[PDB]
């Protein structure tokens, strides 16, 4: 005659000790505006 | 420690002693270190402050720093400790003592002094040693500070303070020699303390001319008898709320201000009064029982009252004064309906003792017999700690629960009562019991009768004189009214045996009725 | 064109400083200006939104005229409503009160100085009346609520600062269902020009992960504090209302969960509401049903300071409400003149304040059903019909028979216990019914006599009953009840303790109260054979 | 469409006229449907002039209780799919329960904010929506009572308290309800604003029975 809850610890904790995900995400915007730069270059 | 300081010069009234005994915590790291490796004794790290709900310790631990110099203790309270990430709470714990342990490691012994306090700290510090299996976290915690507390490795300039409202839930874990040391309880102010914060509180009030002259200070500490300091300053904003509601008519109209007497501002004692009666302690005692027990007063009819309460007198000297007499018990018996526990409350009203308690089935009505039992001893052992103490026991009879069909009651109350009322108290302490009853042969015939030091009789009234007394002091009727009505009930009916408050029931009814004779003489007659 | 309204009584300006770079640290005078302002600028017309150039001690400034007041000669009090349009013009005076506050810029240090004038913001809008809440009843508690809540953040602030008091934050109202103290949360929050609340429905802060449902009862004062760190004291009130307060916060030490959450949330709240910061500009409505499972250290003052009690209503408050609820009806000639409140205020004896409405709808729902007759006659509806509705009074006493009080379930038992009606065959219940009507009458008009009891007596089967609930009946008292053994049977003796204690509990409300019992010595369990009969009751009664 | 200066009744009318209680097919019962009709739906069959000419909401609560096996389940499901309105949320008795700490009450909470939005977005001539809880006395007692170690009993009755009538109204929603036994139902929501009208479904007399016959065959 017992019943009780669960409390969840998320972890994922490497990603968590950055933002979360920067590993493709913010290099990949990064080297996106250099890419918009070259672009402009070779349209102009 | 300031040299620009003085005990004086704060806030924290009534407080006093304890102040002594917590600096009492200092005294260690006055002098130069030199000494007290020659002495041989380790410094205390860690402190206990303690107290229910509103008695003003916040205060004290915000105020402390001043007095404390270097710079500042740092402060957390108790839930943001816990955080999501795993390991992340563990952390945090093990963040705080880096600052000082490096200072430390680095300068040796020349360290300054580091604090740090956790306000509120039951919020997770329960006992490891508990069970419910949710996820582990709250034991690791724990852990931790114990880690850094006890195996400090020669960490010595670390002081951490506890402060909380319940003392028993924390772990027993962190209660040993080493670790949280001493345990402070602060309790409810006295009347000089509380004096001294009607003092710190209305400081500001008194000096701008805020507070009419009328107030008295002492008459108002004084009847607050039962008062937290924050229920003080309540009291203090409740009567500034009266007072300025009087130019500003809420409600009523728009906001009519009147620019001239907003200078004239004033507070008086009226507001005060009023104020009191909105505000309400959960001191819970409200021992002003005693007074709605003898709420239909006192008028002295005849010389038996006054002799009863010049014995009354002589008792509470006796027990006040001698040394080897530190038990007595009384016995007040009578007719039913003669009056006697408005009298026992006259006497124990009179005395002036620091503690009176009255029992009564009134309170005890409800429960179930173990129930009733432990409310019994609990009473009884709070009595025993003031050294001197009134106690009265009403109506033992119905307390018993006599019944003569079988006859039925409970043996169990009567043996508690039986054994209770022969234990003498604790050394050094005094105690005076005053029990009333209104069937004596019971009293006699179950033999408990030999534990009862003394019995006093109040036969009621019987003398036509007496009900001229009681009745002028009533002022029933007119004078020629009240002649007539006696000199004809001498000839109705001259024996005559009554009780009070028939008697008083009587002359309302009359009063209400036909206050002529045909009622009032019409009801002593029936039921005399 | 004004006719009357020629001068400009009381003008509100914002100064915006001309040039931001200039920003003058000096503090400035609203007395100084405004004398300057009459000076060089008098008996010149100003409307509103009138832009203008101040060149004070060589420091420039852009005043616009935010508002405007014009004012007749002849009156006292300036009871003319300030005007924002740009129609409404006066001539200047050496008599305008002239207020001046920060510019759109914000950049002018502006005082009051001596100027006994309503705050910047004075939340509670200066004229605003209790009518106007649209609430009938309880026009007592408003008076003590406002007393002791709102009264100090109106008065201005130094003499407030002299009298080094801060504002109560707290306040709690709590009563049986449906009295109406959700209305009133409500109304206060819309009605006080302040921020908008920042409603929480109770269990709301529970959460899944660790540490998130502390997180999320301290997310909420983020900005009272953020204004209160820049501005001080002139930031406007923030009011956050939690609803049905009594789901989580329960007394900490329970066994609630098995986790140990309610504690966290507990100790939260506990520690910022007061804490070691001071907020001092923050204020939380409490709700509840019932007040005794909050944990106790809320409840000492610096937190949840005021405690309210909603209670059912009187007559007159009934009145008020049917005024209030049949309103708009009267006025747009939607109702019969036939009926009259007061008789229907007179009916609905135990109704709360939430029944009315039940019934305002019945009785339409009689009137409209009488018009579309659902089913089988279908399709009658058209203009003619529609064009002259009226509900009747019929219609509200059919709409009796739906409704039905949840408090006044026991008088009806009073009411059918005289089924078998009643017939004066003899003189003698003339006297008794005379006698018992005189003690009701000396009951009713006496102070110091608080408690009366009677008995009667007789032989099995006299008609006893029926004789007491007639005398009970034309009292008229608020308050009646009936114990008697049809209501006890089936429990457990316990039970039957918890039940009689709780009626003579619940019977200490009203002023004046009328109580029955029914045949004790069934009630205590009589049967001679023993005897035997259960002592623990006779004794409850025999001390109550 | 328009409505014309002529007093028509509502454009996307809820109920069309051209309806019977004999389409229905439940035989017996037939005081019961002229009262559930006459106090729920009358109001809303009106043009919205009139009935906010009179300033009064809508009924938004509906009860059923009686013994085993007499109709009832059969009045909800006719009721559900016979209306101008979207497709109920059916849900099942102690279908909101869930393991983690927070995730039942918010089980609650799924339940109607389409509802709410639609509200917000436009206003009075939103299309009806409905929702019916099956089997209401397994998790909604009294609050208080049952010692409840495991505190579910108060959390859920509560947020179904502080969302059905709360702070913020709604008033295009229509729950309904059904049990055997409602002795045990929790006090506070049998009050008007909160399940109004309570209907008995009582065993048949002899020609209700002649009626189920016909239906059946
Ligand atoms: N001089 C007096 N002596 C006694 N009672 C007095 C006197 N003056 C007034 N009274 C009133 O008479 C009443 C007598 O006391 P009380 O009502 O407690 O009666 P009791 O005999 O102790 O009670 P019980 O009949 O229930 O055992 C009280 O209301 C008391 O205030
Ligand atoms: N005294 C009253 N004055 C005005 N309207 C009232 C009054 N009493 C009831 N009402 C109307 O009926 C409603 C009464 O219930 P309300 O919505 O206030 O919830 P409540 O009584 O606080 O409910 P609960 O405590 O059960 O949650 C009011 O919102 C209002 O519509
Ligand atoms: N003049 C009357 N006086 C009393 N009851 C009357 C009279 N005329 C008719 N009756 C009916 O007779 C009924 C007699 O039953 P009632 O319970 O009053 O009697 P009782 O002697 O107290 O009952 P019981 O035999 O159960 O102890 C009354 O309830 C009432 O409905
Ligand atoms: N009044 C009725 N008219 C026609 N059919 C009926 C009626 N009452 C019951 N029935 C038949 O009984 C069947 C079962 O009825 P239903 O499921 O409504 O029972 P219930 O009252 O919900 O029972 P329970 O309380 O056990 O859940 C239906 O499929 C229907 O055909
Ligand atoms: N001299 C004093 N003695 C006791 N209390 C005081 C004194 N001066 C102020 N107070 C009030 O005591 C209260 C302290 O509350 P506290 O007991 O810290 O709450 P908790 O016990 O919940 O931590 C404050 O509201 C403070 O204003």
């Amino acid at each position: 005659g017992q019943q009780i809850f669960s409390q969840a610890l998320l972890n994922a904790n490497r990603r968590g000790e950055a933002k979360t995900a920067l590993a493709e995400v913010q290099a990949r915007h990064q080297e996106l505006l250099k890419l918009e730069k070259s672009m402009a270059e070779l349209t102009q | 420690i300031r040299p620009d300081f003085k005990f004086e010069d704060l806030g924290v009234g009534g407080l006093d002693k304890e102040f002594t005994k917590i600096f009492r915590a200092f005294a260690s790291r006055i002098f130069p270190p030199s000494v007290i490796e020659k002495l041989g004794i380790s410094h205390v790290k860690g402190l206990l402050l303690y107290g229910p709900p509103g008695t003003g310790k916040t205060l004290i631990a915000r105020k402390i720093g001043t007095m404390l110099n270097a710079k500042e203790p740092k402060i957390v309270n108790g839930p943001e400790i816990l955080s999501k990430y795993v390991g992340s709470s563990e952390e945090n714990i093990r963040n705080l003592f880096k600052d000082a342990e490096a200072e430390y490691r680095a300068k040796g012994e020349e360290s300054s002094l580091h604090i740090i306090i956790f306000d509120e700290l039951d919020s997770v510090f329960k006992q490891r040693g508990s069970r419910g299996d949710g996820t582990g976290v709250g034991d690791n915690v724990v852990n931790q500070l114990l880690a850094k507390m006890d195996g400090v490795d020669q960490l010595n300039n670390i002081l951490v303070i506890g402060m909380t409202n319940r003392k028993d839930l924390i772990d027993s874990a962190l209660l040993r020699p080493g670790r949280f040391e001493v345990q402070v309880e602060i309790h409810l102010p006295d009347e000089k303390g509380r004096l001294q914060i009607f003092d710190i509180q209305t400081k500001k009030m008194r000096e701008n001319n805020m507070m009419s002259d009328d107030v008295n200070l002492a008459e108002l500490a004084a009847l607050t008898k039962n008062f937290s300091g924050a229920e003080i300053e309540g009291l203090v904003k409740s009567a500034s709320s009266f007072a300025i509601n009087k130019t500003v008519n809420i409600g009523k109209g728009a906001t009519k201000l009147n620019t001239k007497d907003i200078a004239k501002l004033k507070v008086t004692r009226e507001d005060f009064l009023n104020a009191l009666n909105d505000v309400t302690p959960a001191f819970g005692i409200s021992e002003e029982d005693l007074k709605t027990c003898v709420e239909g007063g006192m008028m002295l009819y005849s010389e038996r009252v006054n002799s009863i309460l010049k014995n009354g007198a002589r008792y509470v000297r006796q027990v006040r004064e001698s040394d080897k007499s530190r038990l007595v018990s009384l016995l007040i018996h009578g007719p039913a309906g003669s009056g006697k526990t408005a009298l026992a409350a006259e006497i124990a009203l009179k005395s002036g003792f620091p503690f009176i308690r009255l029992i009564s089935p009134n309170e005890l009505s409800g429960m179930s017999e173990s129930a009733k039992i432990a409310y019994i001893d609990n009473t009884f052992r709070d009595a025993y700690k003031s050294p001197l103490n009134i106690l009265v026991i009403d109506s033992l009879e119905t307390l018993v629960d006599w019944v003569p069909i079988g006859p039925r009651f409970s043996n169990n109350i009567l043996q508690m009562l039986k054994v209770a009322l022969k234990r003498k108290p604790p050394q050094d302490r005094r105690l005076l019991i005053m029990t009333t009853t209104s069937a004596y042969s019971v009293l006699q015939q179950m033999d408990i009768l030999s534990c009862f030091d003394n019995e006093i009789a109040v036969p009621n009234m019987t003398n036509l004189d007496e009900l001229n007394n009681v009745m002028i002091e009533s002022n029933f009727l007119d004078d020629a009214g009240r002649v007539k009505v006696i000199n004809e009930l001498s000839r109705s009916c001259p024996n005559f045996n009554v009780g009070i408050k028939k008697t008083l029931t009587n002359i309302e009814t009359a009063r209400h009725d036909e206050d002529p004779v045909n009622e009032l003489v019409e009801l002593m007659t029936q039921s005399a | 064109y004004s006719g009357k309204q020629s001068y400009l009584g009381s003008i509100d300006i914002d100064i915006s400083f001309r040039a931001r770079g200039k920003a003058v640290s000096t503090v400035f005078d609203q007395d100084e200006l405004a004398k300057q302002f009459v000076r060089c600028y008098e008996s010149q017309i100003f409307s509103p939104t009138q832009y203008l150039i101040m060149e004070f001690q060589g420091h420039f400034f852009d005043l616009k005229i935010r508002n405007v007041q014009a004012i007749d000669l002849g009156d006292i009090e300036p009871t003319s409503a300030v005007a924002t349009g740009i129609e409404t013009k006066g001539i200047l005076t050496k008599q305008t009160q002239i207020n001046f506050f920060k510019g759109r810029d914000g950049l002018v240090n502006l005082k009051s100085s001596n100027s006994l004038r309503p705050r910047s913001n004075a939340v509670i809008r200066p004229d605003f009346k209790f009518e106007d809440l649209g609430v009938g009843g309880l026009d007592k508690e408003f008076t003590k609520i406002f007393r002791r809540a709102f009264a100090s953040r109106i008065f201005p602030p130094s003499v407030i600062e002299k009298l080094g008091i801060s504002h109560v934050k707290g306040l709690l109202l709590y009563g049986p269902p449906g009295t109406g103290k959700t209305l009133i949360a409500r109304k206060i929050g819309t009605m006080l020009n302040a921020k908008e609340p920042k409603i929480v429905n109770g269990p709301e802060i529970l959460s899944k992960y660790v540490g998130s449902s502390e997180e999320n009862i301290r997310n909420l004062f983020k900005d009272a504090e953020a204004e209160y760190r820049a501005k001080g004291e002139e930031s406007s009130l923030h009011i956050i209302i939690f609803d049905e307060l009594d789901s989580v916060f329960k007394q900490r030490g329970s066994r609630g969960d098995g986790t140990g959450v309610g504690d966290n949330v507990v100790n939260q709240l506990l520690a910022k509401m007061d804490g070691v910061d001071q907020l001092n500009n923050i204020l939380v409505i409490g709700m509840t049903n019932r007040k005794d499972l909050i944990d106790s250290a809320l409840l000492r003052p610096g937190r949840f300071e005021v405690q309210v009690e909603i209670h059912l209503p009187d007559e007159k408050g009934r009145l008020q409400i049917f005024d209030i609820q049949t309103k708009k009806m009267r006025e747009n000639n939607m109702m019969s003149d036939d009926v009259n409140l007061a008789e229907l205020a007179a009916l609905t004896k135990n109704f709360s304040g939430a029944e009315i409405e039940g019934l305002v709808k019945s009785a339409s729902s009689f009137a409209i059903n009488k018009t579309v007759n659902i089913g089988k006659g279908a399709t009658k509806l058209n203009t003619k019909d529609i064009a002259k509705l009226k509900v009747t009074r019929e219609d509200f006493l059919n709409a009796l028979n739906d409704v039905t009080p949840a408090f006044g379930i026991s008088e009806e038992d009073l009411k059918t216990c005289v089924e078998g009606g009643m017939m004066l065959y003899s003189e003698r219940v003339n006297s008794i019914l005379k006698n018992g009507a005189r003690y009701v009458r000396q009951v009713r008009e006496s102070d110091k006599s608080r408690l009366v009891s009677l008995l009667i007596h007789g032989p099995a089967g006299s008609g006893k009953t029926a004789l007491a609930a007639e005398i009970a009946l034309k009292s008229g008292f608020p308050f009646i009840r009936l114990i008697s053994p049809n209501e006890l049977s089936g429990m457990s003796e316990s039970a039957k303790i918890a039940y009689i204690d709780n009626t003579f509990r619940d019977a200490y409300k009203s002023p004046l109260n009328i109580l029955v019992i029914d045949s004790l010595e069934t009630l205590v369990d009589w049967v001679p054979i023993g005897p035997r009969f259960s002592n623990n009751i006779l004794q409850m009664l025999k001390v109550a």
